């Protein structure tokens, strides 16, 4: 295994939020912090910075974090990252 | 960037 860029998939946690189905994003805007990565949430289209510790590979991790949730945004998210992750959603 | 809270 590799090391996170730019346009790969994962699932990522923040304090009080389910794992939450978002991407790399690029750089291309606010830099991130040393060993952080800038992560473009599907659904809510947020953005934040998190390290690797909070970050989860999509087809490794989706059975386990992909079901749906009853959480305002999740399931827009589920839809996103497996119907068009790469898409703009500005 | 609509940053995250």
């Amino acid at each position: 295994p590799h090391a996170f860029k730019p346009g790969d998939l994962v699932f990522a946690k923040m304090k009080g939020y389910p794992h939450w189905p978002a991407r790399i994003d690029d750089i291309a805007a606010v830099k991130p912090p040393p060993n952080k990565y800038p992560i473009f949430f599907f659904g809510t289209h947020e953005t934040a910075f998190l390290g690797p510790k909070d970050l989860f590979p999509y087809d490794k991790c989706k059975d386990k974090y992909g079901k749906p949730n009853k959480r305002k945004g999740f399931n827009e998210g589920l839809w996103e990252i497996q119907n068009n992750p790469h898409a703009s959603y500005s | 960037q609509d940053f995250k809270t």
